[PDB]
């Protein structure tokens, strides 16, 4: 019978060669997930459809921030085959009040707080 | 190095062609209203939306992908 | 059977029933049939209130 | 000359299909995207005892807003103005 | 009152500008058209 | 017999004025005509979709033709113009191919030179200069 | 439907907008009635907006 899937902590333990393959520091982990749905919830179970609706990924190719906390991680672990997960990088820090209207997310996953539309 | 010097010669000579005026009937490829139009002088284009402008009003198209 | 500023009556009823509820009571003001409906049972309180105002 | 008995893609005897190079490459691409998802899920920030109560106030106030709307559902007001503007359908010049 | 002042301002009440109170006259549903026809509920 | 229909002629005339240019009994008999005007309108919407697709296919065919006249292939031309950051779409590319052959030859030469620079970088595989036309203009 | 309707190309009246723009509307004739409840809105338009236009 087709049921839900229990996914091992062994596949969710990282390894050093995985760290240099996807450069990411194990100490000082990244704070926020950029989650983007890249697959339909059609021909998929109802619990996966519901969890997509919960995470707010109804529209495909629309990125969404989420907390890098174990509960959100468990939801993304259930629905990991329909999404792409990236770390949200902040090169010039968290946005403030005076720079909140000049932001852009960019394809590299780096939320810049200052956006000019001018050549470098 | 020689190629950058050749580029400088070509860009310069084209610039004095522009200065003298050894051209006529320019065309442009212009991005406007999510479309790309190959327009010239004395031309007509049909945009598929209202533009919040009075009739017979002069504006400047700026997003010029190509001119020649 | 309300004649006059039924909006002033609404304001008075709201600021009288707000301490008894915490929130602002939900009301409908009908100006054609000069009536005012409050969501909830407040008959005895409103009767004593209109008595002490003098109606 | 060559007939698949019954329907092509159902039943005991089916029309055979074979895997193409671009289909294999598509599956390999999705597999790589998911291995990277496995890595970024494999590194967490907080633990459960640390996250035990950090958003209860916001969840509670969001539900209180939902309750406030569902309680504030109620009919709207009616106007002497609106009725007497329906009187205007016979407004002649002279 | 203010409503009577509005009556003075407004045109004359006759049999040509009378309306039911909105909400009192629920419209009749009959079996014609695509939505209410065919098997007619 | 109260409440009879009196504008049935005008309803029939609406359907028939949409059915006028047909062939056979379906341009004048209301039943056969109304069974065909419906299909004409559905075909009109689905052919809006097919119209956009067919115009894109026509532009691709014309660009392939002109590039092959210049010895370059269509994927090479498109990808190398993208790498050279010239974002002319297929409509104006086919338009320049048809009406402005010298500008199209300049574009084809630019794409071929970008392809040669990419090949040179791939074979070099080191830290050579990136190339004059392979430089990327950055925005911020 | 395009196949059952006339068609034309994009054009101007007399190369309009080249030297100057000329408004192509010439006349507006407003048939309105004094006592028409159908003409009530047109009556308000004549009272208020036709002078500014
Ligand atoms: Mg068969
Ligand atoms: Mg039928």
């Amino acid at each position: 019978k087709f049921t839900r899937s229990r996914i091992p902590e062994k596949v969710f333990q990282a390894s050093p060669e995985d760290h240099e393959k996807y450069g990411g520091d194990p100490q000082n982990p990244h704070k926020l997930h950029i989650v983007t749905r890249i697959k339909s919830t059609r021909r998929r179970p109802y619990w996966e459809k519901d969890i997509i609706k919960m995470l707010g990924l109804e529209k495909a190719h629309t990125p969404q921030v989420h907390k890098n906390i174990p509960s959100v991680n468990a939801k993304l672990k259930v629905v990991k085959h329909l999404i792409r997960i990236k770390p949200l990088k902040l090169p010039q820090g968290l946005p403030a009040e005076e720079n909140m209207s000049n932001t852009c997310l960019k394809s590299t996953g780096e939320l810049v707080v200052q956006w000019h539309l001018k050549p470098v | 190095v020689e190629e950058t010097r050749h580029h400088a010669e070509v860009v310069k000579k084209v610039n004095e062609m522009i200065v003298t005026g050894q051209y006529g009937r320019l065309f442009a490829v212009v991005h406007f209203a999510s479309r790309q139009w190959k327009v010239t002088s004395e031309d007509l284009i049909l945009i598929g939306n209202e533009l919040d402008l009075a009739c017979g009003e002069r504006i400047r198209l700026e997003k010029v992908l190509l001119v020649g | 059977k309300v004649e006059g500023d039924i909006w002033a009556l609404q304001k008075d009823v709201e600021d009288f029933l707000s301490p008894l509820l915490g929130k602002t009571p939900v009301t409908q003001v009908n100006e054609v049939t000069g009536t005012l409906r409050i969501k909830g049972y407040f008959d005895q309180e409103l009767k004593a209130w209109l008595l002490e105002k003098g109606f | 000359r060559g007939r698949i008995p019954g329907r092509q893609w159902i039943g005991k005897h089916r029309r055979p299909r074979f895997v193409s190079l671009r289909a294999k490459q598509n599956m390999i691409r999705r597999l790589e995207i998911e291995a990277e998802n496995h890595y970024w899920l494999s590194m967490p920030y907080m633990t459960r005892e640390q996250e035990r109560g950090h958003a209860a106030v916001r969840r509670r106030e969001a539900f209180e807003a939902i309750k406030a709307a569902a309680t504030s559902k109620f009919p709207p007001h009616r106007f002497i103005a609106d009725q007497l503007d329906h009187l205007n359908v016979t407004k002649k010049w002279s | 009152a203010r409503a009577l002042d509005l009556l003075r301002g407004l045109p004359r009440v006759s049999l040509a500008n009378l309306k039911p109170n909105p909400g009192s006259k629920k419209p009749e549903r009959r079996p014609r058209g695509r939505r209410r026809g065919r098997k007619c509920g | 017999l109260r409440n009879r229909v009196t504008d049935r002629y005008f309803r029939i005339q609406e359907v028939l004025k949409h059915a006028r240019h047909f062939r056979g009994r379906k341009n004048r008999c209301y039943r056969l005509a109304v069974r065909t005007v419906i299909r004409a309108f559905v075909k009109c919407t689905k052919a809006r979709y097919l119209k956009k697709k067919n115009m894109r296919t026509l532009w691709i065919n014309r660009i392939t033709a002109a590039s092959q006249e210049h010895g370059l292939k269509y994927p090479a031309l498109i990808g190398n113009l993208v790498k050279c950051q010239v974002e002319l779409n297929r409509k104006v590319l086919a338009d320049l191919a048809i009406y402005e052959p010298k500008t199209f030859k300049s574009l084809a030469a630019l794409a071929s030179r970008r392809r040669h620079e990419g090949f040179a970088a791939a074979l070099g595989d080191g830290k050579e200069p990136e190339g004059i036309f392979s430089r990327v203009v950055q925005y911020h | 439907t395009a196949r059952g309707t006339p068609s034309r190309f994009l054009a101007s009246v007399l190369h309009n907008g080249l030297g100057r723009y000329v408004q192509q509307l010439q006349r507006l004739s407003f048939s309105v009635s004094r006592d028409g409840a159908s003409s009530r809105g047109a009556r308000e338009f004549v009272e208020r907006e036709v002078i500014d236009f």
